[PDB]
């Protein structure tokens, strides 16, 4: 799915990066980038769906033998230098329970508020069940999108871990 | 996880420490025998063919 | 902390090759939409940079000046025995 | 961490200090110091230890080689 | 020019060259939507347990069990006199064994006679 | 690496200052919450270029799906603030 | 040898007469205590073994296996009590009693001076195991694997009974000491070829042998942790004991009958190692891994070289310590996720720091890291094959590689990874769990300090 | 390799085979060859603790190099001159090695002309 | 004597005392990271006292300080071989380690397990030193595995990163394969010979030692990352830079060649080993550079840049140069490890950026970093009188002036110029050109600790390599006589690499579109050896396992 219209973009941005690494130099990059965008603007006004459908086959058949021998990839993104390098240090939140008493005695204040954080993780849970049963089509929910809370004091269902998910840098 | 090493550390040392001390104390004052020839008519014990005291003693008591 | 951000018209293409793309773009009948975006890669204190020849010859002026003195000192320290 | 003794900039030359720049030239200048300060007295190393004779400049007599008739 | 890559077991095709996905008709729209809703329902069904404070344990995945269950295939399938795989499959497990039978045996038979005639070196050999 | 801190107030202009060098926008008309398509009279293809600049500006890739919807500077700030978990 | 038999028996009243809540402690305290006296059995002599009476005796080879068995009973109890806490009082005494008897048969087995008596105890040793595996099994899938144990009796025990009897009538006695002096040259005949199969096929299945191993992977998949430990730590080692002793009288016939056995292992080692990389279970992966190491021993015994026997002794020891620890280590996770699947839980180093230290520790010596005894024996045997045949190094090299490949994989798959998000009962390591592993790893290294105690009798 | 090139690309026989070299009689018209002495006898080489490859005719100079070196400790720039005595003496041997070859090279080349006319 | 031997053994035991303080006690936390470094600092001094005595006396001492085991007619001990290599290779390793020691005390400030980090850094050092000092194959084998295992954890420090898990096992897979020859060698010396003590092995002077040496050839194939078992060495650059600096640049990678040198008396007569080893380096020494001409990863490029140096070392042994090759070990380690640390400086100021194309404008924005980058490169490229040139000019002597294969000398110089080629491609992006890093500037290296680390490791290459030459006593007949071009062919082709790459580098400035080329990808994609042999071979072993 996703339509070919959006499929145009998926080569617009990606093709630049391989071109970007090829360009290397800054003045080259912008100039060559203008060369590529100029080619896009050759057919950007083309509104023929058959041709626009047919004006994408060669582009993908054209880019394959132009793809970078060692394409650049951003650090934090998949395959990058910092690709999950710190996942070994990130710690689950739910393990807070098994903390030894004496250990917990160091942070009396922080744990006090958590009990309220979990409090609305429990009391709000029940109505959160019904909160989806009016936006619940028969035959299984059509999509995985979720609604907000249509009242005050509650929160959108299915939220606990993401809100409590650890931070980017444990240390 | 830290506590476990408390027991492992101490318990081995509970009698581990005297073990070296007991050996060292004997070595300094009792030390080790020296090989001697067999005067005719002297047949030793079974445990009188060893040098180290603990090795010597272990023979007589147990083996 | 406060990180005073300077003026946004400082970045410009005048006198730098960024506009040379613009000059050649007239024959191409377009313009770079981000002309002022990457002016820093040649502005802000990066105008002059020693090339490959200069890199190897980094600081050799002082060593070169001191090198002649050192070699001569051998004659100074050897002529008198 | 002495209170952010370096204040980072945005699209700018680094906020460096002279002290770091000082010692850079010493060794960088001294880099060629040893290269040439020994080239003068180690001149052979970069320009051969001893000349290599060209073989064609030899003779039968020096090699004691009887000529064809001999 | 740009000779299209030969699809291989160890090289999946690029996503933007398969002719199937360029056109997305009902024959593809119908299938795509059904999987998402089916996948969504699983997420919804799993979403309750994941975000329910009550649970203290490990979800008993039904997919995992079957995957593990199918691995331990012992006698239930397969037929004894199925010539397609029994004869050839049995070879992969009894074929190479005999090959080693002669490999080592030949050397030892070869080796023994040399010792009986001294045609092999052992002068400084003890560990045996 | 000592400390590369991040602050929402400091980041505020980092997203907006990216727009301050655009050649298709009047800087003064632009606002913190201005929708790009309507308030700024821009297009998705034009919007693509702005999203890219953030990756060179800050150094972290952006998913194709979520890049599109970031039509508001606050949302772009939210994406940067929320992804790195910056709250102050 | 009575000084260890009766006190072993005395645990039975202690297991029974004791109070309600001191059932575990009392046996644990003395069981550990008895092993201390077990160390006395290391009074070997250079030329002669130790002959107490006509009913028991322990040579240099026997003792190290004896120490492991006695040393292993208390460790089996430690792991047991967690899963048995829910069981009613009477049954726990029942289960505990079987172990005491199981140790009793074992200690008497390896020390037996008369082969038939060894044969008798050999059969007895199985009975406690079957109850433990069956009565407190971990599954209810009714595999109907009886044919394998029926096959064992048909192709194993029962033939052995006749051959043992035949030898006594012909030679005139089955006392191993007598056999040392009345052993006769077994010339070549079809009858002897049949006699030879009677003396060895019985022990081959228990090792086990490649092809005949189908029971072991399914035996551990169901046996509880208490049952599993003795099986791989002791029961597998019974065959080598008898095979080493019994082979005293099969020469020269063994000079050619060994080849089909040797080829089964030489190639069997690689096959098992590869499949482990495909296995989908922590215990089953260990199962075939167990077959791997045991395959090396079979080759050592058959060739009967002075180095083979030395290396074989440690391989049984190190493997017994190794696998036993691995089961306990693997069964540590079972105490949380109640599963054998290896991929259900991952990245446990994020939540069980000291647990991973054992995992890395145990895995290191599993692949025969130097200078540990895991490698002293395994490396001892590899050299011996060279004199028997130079080509063998190819398979040993491949086996060590793959054995090094999967051993680290299991560690990699579980500890070195990302935590399972949904799992929410990864409690901190308990004192009992960590203590159990420590008792395993530590002595395993210590013996590396002094190798002269598990070098076998040839040393 | 001019010598490598000329041998095979040229006639192979003329050039003596480097491995079998020398291959012709020592007295092939070469009279009254003075012997090559050895200053350091078997005893001195043995006590010198030198690699056999490090031992040769010129090695009798090589002994002088280290003798100063051992006493030179801790400094190292005290025995420089003595080294050239052995190295230059080594330098002469390399030329000799080159000169030794030619007497084998000349005979093969000269002998070709003699045999060419013996059957032309 | 007594003083010489006694003070020598302190280093191995002294280095281990901090380790014994990690498993016991809790007296002083937060100070161990400095504790270890000072021990090496102290250890270096005790590693220099043997240096003085050894040079003056040349006292190669084999000390058997235990009776561990005894089989029939065998005996194993925890002995050490105090000889030339240990006395001369230990000081360098500590010197490099001492530099790296303080380098890591700063870079890894982001790791709560920094104390664990040092719990293993000191472990590897111990094993490596025991390896070189080992008098017997077994004890030598132990170190052969300790480096193998200590690498496993250090390679995979961040166990989360799939690259670490895959790469760490990739190397372990290869590292184990090399041991097959090692275990084979012990068997042969146990069957044909009867012991694993080098005293008996050399004295008996085996007459047919093809098989034992063949195992040695394999040993270095994977452990030192020679071609055929090379790919893992670059794979180590998926983890910490300091970890790569010592293990895979100066200490572990030297294992493969070391064994051949340690068996010099046997290796001489059999030329069958020499040819394949000579050819093995030949294929590798260029295959590394040939691949490295267009690679685009700062850390991996350095790995390849290191690979070629290692690949050539085999050729140096392949030409029967026992003690001359040894020098290349120490000489290369200094700067290359410094380059790792220098690459650390780049990555530091870059805030986790490593693409070579995302670097530039660092001549004055990174003054100190720029300072030592050229020396290592120039020393690496063979600048006269520098640490790397001595071996480069000396080593090429015999190979080009002694019996050698025709094709062996072919790739010998083709890649030699390539050695400098990537250096210019590196210093160009690294230092030449205006900055190309992301918009925000995180550049700051006013860190005194690192300057101490750079200071210590900047000096050695400039001067220490020069100093090391003087003291070492004669052991060979140097080939001081040779044709001038052969003596200067390195002095001729050396400048070509800089210029030829400079010819390649500068023409790419022009605003002209690019064109794909197969060879541009064959070398860039690592010759397809990893891209292929690390898919099917795992598939063969695993996909076929179930049947
Ligand atoms: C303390 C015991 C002191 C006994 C004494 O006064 O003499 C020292 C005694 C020496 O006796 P010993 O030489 O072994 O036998 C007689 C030889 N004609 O010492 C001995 O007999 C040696 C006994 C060593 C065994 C004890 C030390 C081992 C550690 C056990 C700690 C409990
Ligand atoms: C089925 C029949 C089995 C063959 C038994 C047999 O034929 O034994 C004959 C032999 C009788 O002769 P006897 O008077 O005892 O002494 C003189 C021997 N020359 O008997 C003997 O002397 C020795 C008998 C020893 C006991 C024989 C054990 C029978 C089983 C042998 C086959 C075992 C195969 C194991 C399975 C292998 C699977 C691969
Ligand atoms: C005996 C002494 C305890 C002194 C005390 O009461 O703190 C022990 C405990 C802590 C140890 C010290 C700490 O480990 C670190 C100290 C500072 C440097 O790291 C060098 C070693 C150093 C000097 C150590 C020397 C010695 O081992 C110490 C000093
Ligand atoms: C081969 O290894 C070197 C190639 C050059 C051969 C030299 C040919 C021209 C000069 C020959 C006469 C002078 C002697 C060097």
């Amino acid at each position: 799915y996703l339509t070919h219209q959006q499929k145009v973009l998926r080569l617009y941005k990606r093709a630049l990066r391989h071109l970007e690494s090829w360009c290397i130099h800054r003045d080259k990059y912008r100039y060559f980038a203008c060369l590529l965008r100029a080619r896009f603007d050759e057919h950007k006004n083309e509104k023929d769906m058959v041709k626009a459908t047919q004006l994408l086959r060669e582009a993908e058949e054209e880019f394959w033998h132009g793809q970078h021998p060692q394409p650049y990839i951003f650090p934090e993104s998949p395959g990058g230098t910092s690709y999950e390098r710190y996942e070994c240090y990130k710690v689950p939140e739910w393990c807070l329970d098994d903390w030894h008493p004496s250990e917990k005695a160091m942070y009396p204040d922080y744990f006090a508020k958590r009990e309220q954080w979990k409090k609305l993780r429990r009391e709000s849970w029940e109505r959160e069940v019904k909160q989806l049963q009016e936006e619940t089509p028969v035959g299984g929910p059509r999509t995985e999108a979720l609604p907000p809370a249509r009242k005050q004091g509650d929160l959108p269902p299915l939220w606990w871990h993401i809100v409590t998910r650890p931070r980017e840098r444990p240390m | 996880d830290k506590r476990f090493l408390k027991l492992l550390r101490f318990y081995i040392l509970l009698t581990g420490i005297p073990v070296a001390i007991g050996i060292t104390l004997i070595n300094v004052f009792i030390g080790e025998a020296e090989l001697a020839e067999i005067p005719e008519g002297y047949v030793p014990e079974h445990w009188e063919y060893f040098k180290h005291p603990i090795s010597r003693w272990i023979a007589r008591t147990f083996f | 902390s406060k990180m005073e951000l300077p003026d946004y018209k400082q970045w410009k293409i005048e006198g730098t090759p960024l506009e040379t793309v613009q000059e050649k773009l007239a024959a191409r009948g377009l313009r770079d939409p981000w002309g002022r975006n990457e002016a820093w890669r040649y502005m802000g204190g990066f105008a002059n940079n020693v090339s490959f020849v200069g890199a190897l010859l980094k600081g050799f002026k002082w060593g070169f000046a001191a090198f002649v003195v050192a070699i001569g000192a051998e004659y100074y320290l050897e002529s008198q025995k | 961490g002495g209170g952010a003794h370096i204040e980072p900039r945005y699209r700018q030359f680094p906020q460096l200090t002279r002290s770091q720049v000082i010692q850079a030239e010493f060794f960088s200048a001294t880099m060629w110091f040893w290269i040439l300060w020994r080239f003068w007295h180690d001149s052979d190393a970069v320009l051969g230890h001893f000349p290599y004779p060209d073989p064609s400049q030899w003779t039968d007599e020096e090699l004691g080689i009887p000529p064809d008739d001999e | 020019s740009f000779p299209k890559y030969e699809a291989s077991r160890l090289s999946s095709l690029p996503t933007t060259l398969d002719p199937a996905e360029y056109d997305i008709s009902s024959e593809t729209r119908k299938a795509q939507a059904e999987r998402l809703a089916i996948r969504s329902r699983l997420k919804r069904e799993y979403q309750l347990q994941y975000y329910d404070p009550s649970r203290r344990g490990v979800i008993e995945d039904p997919a995992l069990v079957r995957w593990t269950y199918a691995r331990s295939a012992n006698i239930y399938p397969n037929f004894r006199p199925n010539t397609k795989t029994s004869l050839l499959g049995a070879l992969f497990g009894i074929g190479p064994l005999v090959f080693w039978y002669y490999v080592f045996k030949t050397d030892r038979d070869r080796k023994e006679k040399l010792i009986q005639e001294g045609k092999l070196d052992r002068t400084f050999n003890i560990s045996y | 690496s000592d400390a590369p801190p991040l602050t929402l107030e400091g980041i505020k202009d980092r997203v907006l200052y990216v727009l301050k060098l655009y050649d298709k926008i009047d800087p003064e008309k632009l606002s913190v919450n201005s929708h790009f398509m309507k308030d700024l009279g821009l297009d998705s293809l034009d919007q693509v270029e702005i999203i890219m600049a953030m990756e060179d500006e800050f150094g972290f890739e952006i998913p194709d799906i979520d890049a599109e919807k970031l039509m508001c500077p606050q949302e772009i700030v939210d994406y940067i603030a929320d992804k790195k978990d910056v709250y102050e | 040898m009575l000084k260890y038999i009766i006190p072993t028996i005395m645990l039975m009243p202690l297991t029974w007469l004791s109070k309600n809540n001191m059932i575990w402690v009392n046996s644990t305290a003395h069981s550990l205590l008895i092993s201390f006296t077990s160390l006395l059995l290391m009074n070997q002599f250079g030329d002669n073994s130790l002959n107490f009476s006509l009913l028991f005796f322990s040579d240099s080879l026997s003792t190290p296996l004896l120490i492991l068995t006695m040393w292993l009973l208390p460790l089996m109890l430690m792991a047991s009590q967690h899963h048995l806490s829910k069981e009613n009082l009477t049954r726990k005494k029942l289960f505990i009693t079987m172990l005491i008897s199981l140790q009793l048969f074992l200690i008497m087995t390896f020390t037996a001076m008369e082969l038939i008596l060894f044969y008798i105890l050999f059969e007895a040793t199985l009975v406690p195991t079957l109850i433990i595996i069956t009565r407190w099994g971990n599954q209810t899938e009714r595999l109907n694997a009886g044919l394998y144990f029926l096959f064992y009796t048909l192709a194993g025990s029962l033939p052995l009974l006749v051959a043992l009897i035949y030898i006594q009538n012909t030679v005139g006695s089955l006392n191993f000491l007598m056999l040392q002096y009345w052993v006769q040259p077994v010339h070549n005949s079809w009858s002897n070829v049949f006699m030879w199969l009677a003396c060895m096929m019985a022990f081959m299945v228990k090792m086990p042998l490649y092809g005949l191993h189908l029971w072991l992977p399914k035996a551990h998949v169901e046996a509880p942790i208490a049952g599993s430990m003795v099986l791989a730590a002791v029961l597998l080692k019974l065959g080598g004991y008898g095979m080493l002793r019994i082979t005293l009288i099969l020469n020269p016939m063994t000079d050619f009958m060994a080849y089909p056995f040797i080829m089964l292992s030489l190639w069997g080692m690689i096959m098992t190692s590869s499949i482990c990389l495909r296995q989908t279970d922590l215990k089953s992966l260990i199962a075939y891994s167990s077959v791997s190491h045991m395959a090396l021993v079979i080759v050592a015994i058959l060739i009967q070289t002075p180095w083979s026997y030395m290396g074989a002794t440690a391989l049984m020891i190190a493997h017994g310590l190794t696998s036993s620890m691995l089961f306990c280590l693997a069964n540590s996770n079972y105490e949380r996720i109640h599963s054998r699947t290896m991929i259900l839980a991952r990245g446990l180093q994020t939540l069980l720091p000291l647990m991973a230290t054992w995992w890395l520790l145990a895995s290191l010596t599993n692949l025969a890291l130097p200078p540990t005894i895991n490698l002293i024996g395994e490396l001892f045997v590899v050299m011996s094959t060279f004199s028997w045949s130079n080509i063998t190094i190819i398979l040993m090299g491949v086996n060590m590689v793959i054995t090094a490949l999967y051993s680290l994989y299991m560690l990699i798959m579980t500890q070195r990874g990302k935590y399972t998000y949904h799992i929410n009962n990864i409690s901190p390591s308990f004192t009992r769990e960590n203590a159990l592993m420590s008792l395993h790893i530590l002595p395993l290294l210590l013996l590396t300090l002094n190798p002269k105690i598990i070098l076998g009798p040839l040393y | 390799g001019a010598h490598l090139a000329r041998r095979y690309l040229g006639d192979a026989s003329v050039e003596p085979d480097p491995l079998r070299m020398p291959t012709f009689p020592p007295d092939y018209g070469f009279p009254e060859r003075k012997e090559r002495e050895m200053v350091a006898t078997q005893q001195e080489m043995n006590d010198a603790q030198l690699v056999l490859q490090q031992r040769d005719y010129c090695a009798h100079y090589l002994i002088r190099f280290l003798k100063c070196k051992r006493d030179s400790f801790p400094n190292f720039l005290a025995c420089k001159h003595e080294r050239h005595d052995w190295d230059y003496c080594e330098h002469l041997d390399y030329v000799k090695r080159m000169k030794e070859f030619e007497r084998e090279r000349r005979l093969l080349q000269r002998k070709k002309r003699r045999e060419q006319r013996e059957a032309d | 004597m007594n003083m010489f031997s006694s003070l020598s053994l302190v280093t191995l035991l002294l280095l281990t005392m901090p380790i014994m303080m990690m498993s016991f006690n809790t007296y002083k936390p937060s100070n161990y990271p400095l504790y270890v470094k000072t021990a090496i600092s102290y250890a270096f001094i005790t590693s220099m006292i043997p240096t003085m005595m050894f040079i003056h006396s040349g006292q190669e001492l084999i000390i058997s300080n235990w009776h561990w085991l005894t089989i029939q007619t065998l005996k194993l001990s925890l002995s050490f071989k105090m000889d030339y290599f240990s006395m001369m290779f230990i000081p360098v390793a500590l010197f490099v380690t001492w530099s790296i020691m303080e380098f890591s005390m700063w870079y890894m400030y982001s790791d709560p397990n920094i104390n664990k980090f040092f719990k293993y850094l000191l472990l590897f050092l111990i094993t490596m030193l025991i390896l070189v000092t080992a008098n017997n194959l077994f004890q030598l084998f132990i170190g052969w595995e300790g480096v193998g295992i200590m690498s496993f954890l250090l390679i995979g420090w961040w166990y989360g990163r799939a690259d670490a898990n895959t790469a760490a096992l990739q190397a372990i897979l290869y590292n184990r394969i090399g041991d097959i020859g090692f275990i084979l060698a012990m068997a042969w010396f146990l069957t044909n010979l009867n012991t694993w003590d080098l005293q008996q092995i050399f004295m008996l002077n085996p007459s047919d030692s093809n098989m034992p040496l063949i195992g040695l050839a394999l040993a270095a194939t994977g452990k030192s990352a020679q071609f055929g078992l090379h790919p893992w060495l670059p794979s180590a650059m998926e983890g910490p830079t300091p970890v790569s600096a010592l293990l895979h640049s100066s200490t572990m990678v030297v294992a493969g060649i070391f064994l051949l040198i340690r068996f010099y008396p046997l290796t001489e007569n059999n030329k069958y080993i020499q040819s394949i080893t000579l050819c093995l380096g030949a294929i590798t020494t260029l295959f590394t550079a040939m691949c490295a001409l267009t690679q685009n990863d700062i850390k991996k490029i350095i790995a390849f840049s290191t690979s070629s140096q290692l690949g050539l070392m085999m050729v140096t042994i392949g030409i029967n140069q026992p003690y001359l090759a040894f020098l290349h070990i120490c000489t290369h380690a200094f700067f290359k490890a410094m380059l790792f640390m220098c690459s650390g400086s780049i990555i530091h100021s870059l805030n986790d950026e490593q693409d070579i194309r995302k670097m530039g404008g660092l001549f004055k924005a990174m003054p100190f970093t720029t300072t030592a980058l050229i020396v290592g490169s120039l020393a690496l490229t063979g600048m006269p009188f520098l640490t790397g040139f001595y071996s480069k000019d000396l080593i090429i002597e015999a190979a080009n002036t002694s019996y050698t294969n025709a094709w062996a000398l072919l790739m010998t110089l083709i890649a030699t110029s390539f050695t400098a080629i990537y250096s210019t491609r590196i210093i160009f992006f690294a230092l030449l050109g205006q900055p190309r890093f992301p918009t925000l500037v995180n550049i700051n290296e006013n860190n005194p600790l690192l300057i101490n680390s750079i200071k210590r490791l900047l000096i050695g290459s400039l001067f220490a390599g020069y100093i090391i030459s003087n003291n070492i006593p004669p052991t060979t007949i140097p080939q001081m006589t040779m044709p001038y071009y052969l003596k200067t062919t390195a002095l001729i082709v050396t400048i070509l690499g800089f210029i030829l790459a400079l010819e390649i580098s500068n023409m790419t400035k022009n605003l002209k579109y690019h064109y794909p080329s197969n060879a541009f990808k064959f070398s860039t994609l690592l010759g397809y050896f990893p891209t292929i042999m690390h898919r099917l071979a795992p598939y063969m072993n695993l996909s076929m396992s179930q049947k």
